[PDB]
């Protein structure tokens, strides 16, 4: 309801991730 | 907000098919935020309920 | 037609996959087609190439 | 009619076409009609050592290429000058020593920079093999000056540079016959890597992205229909007839 | 600077670098020591960068 | 107000955005020819983008202008694509802007109550000649001198003042590091008036909505801008961007002249002395004039005649689809244009001196001959009834 | 990926050059001075302690 | 500023009903013929008088080139 | 104001080391910024760690991002709130 | 000399941060690379 | 948005009938004294650090260097 | 030309100024030579 509100908005977290190593290859960290 | 005149919703059932929905009536300057709020309560009921 | 409605049955009926397989998708086909003009480029110039020179490793 | 020149003709370069490369043998026969023939008085003074390398050399081949040359490098801690053997970072070296110098050993001529020249006159690459291949006798009714020759590709007729290419001039370490067509063909693709050093590079990434844009288009022409399809077949009464 | 500092050291008056001599950090924010090159000699006193 | 919150875009944070950009109502039977003025508003971020990189890479003195230019090209990564895209770049921002006037002609777009549209753009138009002029003697070669020469001692010919006029232009007794170091700094300037004229050219336009294919009064059917003609923009913007691909990766050195591979010498002259092709139609009219001071005087009533189109008035029919005279005496303009822009980029001998002597007067009757059919026409209801 | 493009062309032309990266390994000399004391010398853009 | 007072009947459909791309090769040989039987006399008014002048150029150039020909 | 700085004293708010060309080589004997730096230049060379260093300037601006998100203040003037209006003149002495 | 105190001071960042500075200065220092980026932007942010 | 329904009466003079200088060297003894006895904790908060800082620094620098002298 | 109308008339100047042997650019034959100093000149370097 309302987890499921977050229990969605975790993934645009990483959907987020598929997308920040997407181009920049951020190495060293 | 006094953006309508009356509201109602109606579930009407028959032997193969049916209707679900909202009846309104309002004055001609408030048919955009009557229409905002019809329309962001009946998709919250498939989010947050 | 079957695969028109599992393909949507599974993925995009909210922000999940959709903002993350655009992007993982972008990658698949980015190399996709990188891969097939690098091997196009290679066989219409056989004999043309910087490894091809018969007298590479001999100057002196 | 001899103001402009004489046309030349359209040669089937291998490197003219989309897809198409340079022949890296050929610039590797290039700079050696170059570096015999044409460096004692022409400079390029844009291209580096450090150039050739993957191109048409390794690098143990030009770093004993680059130290068979005097280079003159900075102040001692006695502040003087001094010479040093080549490195991978110079230049390639200048005939002489100022413009001045340069047209007095010549007629008062002064022979050209040739790192940019195949992009420098109209119809570049034609132009310089027609001028290398084309020294003629001239027509019936024409003198040309002492110190002058005729050739018909040179804007005037009478240009103050000798023919240099003739049969034999190179020995070429591959076995090629060094004709005087064969030596011209290779020192222009030479000078047209050097004007041009980009250009592999840069009809590979063309290639990927023109085809990428014609996939966006048919996504955009697909959801602009979509958009404006109910607009497109709704029906009107109106009450008007005329 | 050299010939100044806690010791006579590498006095760095940029944001307060202490060093010795030695080149081992002794009072700063420094992460790392000095770094240190390969040379050794020929047969007296020229050491090679 | 309200109450209590609705829709954010209809927050005061988002409302110029909301009533400018999204919500804003237009006609719905606009064509694509609608579409070329957001195109040249994309068209001047790319220069601005480019130009900015560009400008960490070059050095504005006479003894290092040249070599700045080639070091991008060869030793900078990906300095190629930098250059290629700000030389044709040029290119296409006055491709694009052509066929956006060519519109406003066509149908009439000038007329009341949209005067003040027209003459924002007049003054649009010539500062983006100021910039690609000025722009053009940066890489130093041997037509950025012989053509910063031929054009600053045109002002030596207006009456007493004159030649205290170029000298000071100049900096000196010629074309020197004095005229290089202050065209660059006039070029990095230029470019962020041009941004504060077109938004006010922007304004201008949402005070009255926008003209249509007809011509006539359209508030009784006008549909929004956001989703109908952002997603036909769109296609616009992709065709464009396929357009501009096959003059950077296939054909970057097509539309220059070679002679800007040649380090500047003020000794010699080149044979020939032709500037891009955007400016050839008006340097066939100044070298029209057989007197240098009346081709000065032929340049000011281009932009006289330009400016002074929105207030002739007796016209009630605006769009060209219903007026079949005028609709021919454009076509027949756009014919005299292409025509002055051959003429320019010939030498000046027979017969290219009676073939360029005709076209300046046949331009200069289209801005006579508008109108008159502003009086023949406005009796045509009395007789055809 | 047409944003994917642009974004890292123009960053990467910000990185280093080519002919900055060709200067970046060489070999140099010395000369002699007494125990405790203080003289540098050249290499790249930078000294050497 | 933008009301008019109006009377209509509309009736539309929903996107999802309707065939959105065939609509564009239907009679393509009908389609020619209605542009350029009507937009004849506009083409005729801009490349005419480019095709008489190129005409008149390159024959006063053939007669000035062979009267200098000893 | 203005015209005291530039006809009769222009060079009383600068350094004279800008008058020498640059040279790698030489460090200067003391490196201090212009005067409007000052109060910066103080708490970043404050931490005796460099990485926290950098982290004592990113909560400057955080700290002043972030003034006028705590609520519950219904007087506003410091005319009539005497104990805040002593602690505005104890701040000001210590960014001097 | 101040160029170098302050442009340095990004190179404590974890381990993307040695990339920054070299990046940033466009070399192995401060140089003429360094001050001819210093000009570009110098004329760009007063306008922003 | 700014109204404010209001009641009050209001009376004014005009520009040319007054006297515009003369009201600034008034009584400048007895506008001195209202501004320093009413702003004396806060100039006594903004130069009382400051003083009593720069007296601990002259002090401890004089110090430390009449121990370094032989 | 910096000293001219403070300290020393132009026929001063003209016959300080041509004391010093000044390098000038190259000659038709491309090499340098010497030439007795102008007004234009600067002061004289006493190094190289
Ligand atoms: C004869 C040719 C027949 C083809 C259709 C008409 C056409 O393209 O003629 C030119 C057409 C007008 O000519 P017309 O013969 O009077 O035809 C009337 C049109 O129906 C004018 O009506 P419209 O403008 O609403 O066009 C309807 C549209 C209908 O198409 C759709 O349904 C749209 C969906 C996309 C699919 C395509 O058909 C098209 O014209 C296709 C799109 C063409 C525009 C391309 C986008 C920008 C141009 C270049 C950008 C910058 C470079 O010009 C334009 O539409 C505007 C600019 C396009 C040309 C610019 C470059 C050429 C100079
Ligand atoms: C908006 C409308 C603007 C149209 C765009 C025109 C353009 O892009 O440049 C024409 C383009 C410019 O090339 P260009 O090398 O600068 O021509 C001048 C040379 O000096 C060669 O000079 P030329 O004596 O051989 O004759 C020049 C002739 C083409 O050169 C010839 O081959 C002679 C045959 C005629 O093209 C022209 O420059 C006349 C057009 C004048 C520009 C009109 C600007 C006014 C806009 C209103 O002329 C060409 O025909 C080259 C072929 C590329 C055409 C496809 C471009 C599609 C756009
Ligand atoms: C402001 C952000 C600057 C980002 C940056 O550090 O520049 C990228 C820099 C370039 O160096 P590099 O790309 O490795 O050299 C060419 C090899 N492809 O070096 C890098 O690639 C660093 C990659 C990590 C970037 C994360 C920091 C944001
Ligand atoms: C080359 C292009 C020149 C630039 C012209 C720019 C502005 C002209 C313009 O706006 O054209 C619109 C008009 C459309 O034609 P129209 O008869 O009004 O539409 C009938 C539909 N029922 O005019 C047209 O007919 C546009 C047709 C394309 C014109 C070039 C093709 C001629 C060959
Ligand atoms: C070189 C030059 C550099 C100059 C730089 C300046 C940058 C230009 C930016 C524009 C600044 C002016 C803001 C314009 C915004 C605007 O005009 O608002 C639209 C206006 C609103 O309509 P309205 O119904 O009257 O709203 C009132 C609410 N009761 O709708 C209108 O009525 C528009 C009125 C016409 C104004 C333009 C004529
Ligand atoms: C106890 C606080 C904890 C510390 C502060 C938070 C952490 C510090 C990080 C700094 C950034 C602050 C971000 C907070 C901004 C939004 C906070 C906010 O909305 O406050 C709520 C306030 C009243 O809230 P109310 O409408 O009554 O409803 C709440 C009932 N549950 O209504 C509002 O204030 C919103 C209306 C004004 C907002 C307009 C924008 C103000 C600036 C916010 C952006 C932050 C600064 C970024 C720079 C902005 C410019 C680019
Ligand atoms: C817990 C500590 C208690 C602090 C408050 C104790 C004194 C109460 C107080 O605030 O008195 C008000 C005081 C002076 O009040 P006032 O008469 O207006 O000033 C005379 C000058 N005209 O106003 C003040 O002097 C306040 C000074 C600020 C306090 C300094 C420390 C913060
Ligand atoms: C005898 C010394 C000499 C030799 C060797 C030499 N050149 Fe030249 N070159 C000149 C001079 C002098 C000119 C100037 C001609 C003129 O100004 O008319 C010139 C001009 C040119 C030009 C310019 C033609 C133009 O239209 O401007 C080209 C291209 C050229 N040389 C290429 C070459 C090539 C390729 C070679 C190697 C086969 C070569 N040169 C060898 C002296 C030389
Ligand atoms: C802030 C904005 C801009 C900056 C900083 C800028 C910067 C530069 C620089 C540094 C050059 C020289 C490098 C080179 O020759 O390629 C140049 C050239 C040039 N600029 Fe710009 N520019 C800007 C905007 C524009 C605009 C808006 C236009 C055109 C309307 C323009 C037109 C040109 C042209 C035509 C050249 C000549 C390039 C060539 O032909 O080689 N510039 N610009
Ligand atoms: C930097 C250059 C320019 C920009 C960014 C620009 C921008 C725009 C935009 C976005 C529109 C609305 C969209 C459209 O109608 O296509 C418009 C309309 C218009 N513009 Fe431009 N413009 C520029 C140059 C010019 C010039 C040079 C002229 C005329 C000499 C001009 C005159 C007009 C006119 C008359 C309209 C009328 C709108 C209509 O007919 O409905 N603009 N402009
Ligand atoms: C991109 O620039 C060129 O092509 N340039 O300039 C180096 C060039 C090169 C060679 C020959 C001529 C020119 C210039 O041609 C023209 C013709 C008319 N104007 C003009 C310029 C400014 C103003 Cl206010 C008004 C009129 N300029
Ligand atoms: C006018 O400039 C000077 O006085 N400069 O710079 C050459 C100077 C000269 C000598 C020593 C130090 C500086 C700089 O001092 C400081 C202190 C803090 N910042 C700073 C700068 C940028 C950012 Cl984002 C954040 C903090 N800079």
């Amino acid at each position: 309801i309302q987890p499921t509100d977050v229990k969605a908005a975790a993934m645009w977290g990483v959907a987020a991730a598929t997308g920040g190593l997407y181009l920049i290859q951020p190495w060293g960290w | 907000n006094e953006v309508a005149e009356s509201m109602m919703a109606f579930n009407t059932n028959y032997k193969d098919t049916g209707l679900f929905g909202v009846y309104a009536v309002a004055k001609p300057d408030c048919l955009d935020d009557l229409s905002y709020a019809i329309m962001y309560e009946t998709t919250k009921l498939a989010y947050r309920v | 037609g079957g695969i028109f409605e599992a393909l949507y049955k599974v993925l995009m009926r909210r922000n999940s996959v959709y903002v993350t397989f655009v992007i993982a998708g972008a990658f698949v086909g980015e190399r996709a087609v990188d891969y097939g003009v690098h091997k196009l480029w290679e066989h219409n110039n056989v004999g043309k190439r910087y490894e091809d020179i018969s007298v590479l490793g001999q100057r002196q | 009619e001899a103001e402009h020149g004489l046309a030349c003709p359209s040669y089937p370069w291998p490197h003219q076409g989309i897809l198409s490369s340079y022949d890296h043998a050929s610039i590797r026969r290039g700079h050696q009609v170059y570096t015999q023939v044409c460096a004692s008085c022409h400079s390029m003074s844009l291209i580096s050592y450090r150039d050739l390398v993957g191109v048409a050399y390794t690098e143990e081949e030009v770093k004993a290429m680059a130290a068979e040359i005097e280079v003159v490098d900075g102040p001692n801690d006695e502040g003087e000058m001094f010479t040093r053997p080549g490195k991978l970072s110079d230049r390639f070296p200048q005939p002489y020593a100022n413009e001045a110098a340069a047209r007095f050993a010549n007629g008062g001529a002064y022979p050209p920079d040739l790192s940019l020249i195949t992009k420098a006159p109209h119809n570049g690459q034609n132009y310089v093999f027609a001028l290398l291949t084309g020294y003629r006798d001239p027509p019936a009714g024409v003198s040309i000056r002492e110190g002058l020759h005729y050739n018909p590709y040179f804007p005037g007729g009478a240009i103050a540079m000798p023919k240099m290419l003739n049969d034999g001039a190179v020995e070429y370490e591959d076995g090629t016959p060094a004709t005087e067509s064969q030596m011209g063909k290779d020192v222009v693709s030479f000078l047209s890597w050097a004007a041009e050093p980009e250009m592999e590079e840069r009809k590979l990434m063309g290639f990927k992205w023109i085809f990428v844009l014609t996939l966006a288009l048919l996504q955009a022409g697909y959801y602009r229909r979509l958009r404006w399809s109910v607009l497109k077949s709704r029906k009107l009464v109106l009450d008007v007839v005329n | 600077l050299p010939n100044a500092g806690d010791f006579g050291g590498w006095f760095c008056p940029c944001h307060g670098s202490h060093y010795d001599i030695s080149g081992r950090i002794r009072k700063g924010p420094a992460p790392y020591n000095l770094e240190v090159p390969t040379y050794t000699f020929l047969e007296e006193n020229k050491l090679l960068i | 107000m309200r109450n209590q919150r609705f829709s954010l875009l209809k927050q005061p944070i988002s409302s110029t955005l909301n009533q400018h950009l999204i919500d804003y109502p237009t006609p719905s039977n606009l064509s694509y020819w609608w579409g070329f003025g957001s195109l040249a508003g994309i068209c001047l971020v790319i220069q601005i983008v480019t130009g900015v990189f560009l400008a960490m890479h070059y050095t504005p003195h006479v003894d290092l202008a040249f070599n700045s230019v080639e070091h991008v090209m060869r030793d900078v990564e990906g300095g190629w694509l930098l250059r290629y895209m700000h030389a044709n770049g040029a290119s296409m921002f006055l491709i694009v802007v052509h066929l956006h006037i060519f519109r406003g002609l066509y149908h009439a777009s000038y007329s009341s109550p949209r005067e003040f549209v027209r003459c924002l753009g007049v003054v649009i138009f010539l500062l983006m000649i100021v910039t690609a002029f000025t722009g053009y003697v940066p890489p130093w070669g041997q037509m950025s001198f012989w053509g910063a020469t031929v054009i600053t001692s045109l002002a030596s010919a207006i009456p007493v003042v004159g030649d205290t006029i170029v000298t000071w232009l100049w900096g000196g007794f010629s074309v020197d590091n004095a005229t290089l170091n202050r065209f660059f700094s006039l070029h990095h300037l230029l470019p962020f008036i041009l941004v504060g004229a077109s938004l006010l050219h922007l304004a201008a336009l949402h005070q009255y909505g926008s003209n249509n294919p007809l011509g006539v009064h359209s508030e009784m059917d006008q549909i929004s801008f956001y989703p109908y003609f952002y997603v036909k923009d769109l296609v616009g913007w992709v065709a464009f961007a396929i357009f501009f691909s096959i003059w950077i990766f296939y054909a970057p050195n097509v539309l220059g002249h070679p002679d800007n591979y040649i380090p500047a010498n003020p000794m010699p002259t080149p044979p020939h002395i032709v500037p891009e092709w955007y400016f050839l139609p008006i340097h066939a009219i100044l070298r029209s004039i057989p007197d240098k001071s009346g081709g000065v005087a032929a340049i000011a009533p281009v932009f006289i005649c330009l400016l002074a189109l929105p207030f002739f008035k007796s016209m009630y029919v605006r769009s060209s689809s219903f007026r079949p005279i005028h609709q021919g005496i454009f076509w027949l303009l756009l014919a005299d244009r292409l025509l002055l822009g051959w003429i320019g980029c010939q030498p000046v001998e027979a017969p290219f001196v009676t073939i360029g002597q005709i076209p300046p007067l046949v331009f200069f009757l289209f801005f006579a001959i508008t109108p008159i059919p502003g009086r023949v026409g406005r009796g045509i209801p009395n007789s055809y009834t | 990926s047409l944003v994917r493009l642009l974004i890292l062309k123009f960053v990467l032309s910000m990185s280093a050059s080519k002919d900055v990266l060709a200067l970046a390994s060489l070999e140099v000399d010395l000369s002699s001075i007494e125990p405790g004391t203080t003289v540098t010398v050249k290499w790249r853009g930078k000294p050497v302690f | 500023k933008g009301f008019v007072p109006m009377k209509a009947v509309t009736y539309g459909l929903s996107p999802f009903q309707q065939k959105i791309m065939p609509g564009l090769w239907k009679d393509l040989p009908t389609k020619i013929h209605h542009k350029v039987s009507e937009n004849w006399i506009s083409a005729t008014l801009l490349l005419g008088p480019l095709v008489g002048v190129y005409s008149y150029v390159q024959n006063y150039q053939e007669k000035e080139k062979l009267s200098h020909r000893y």
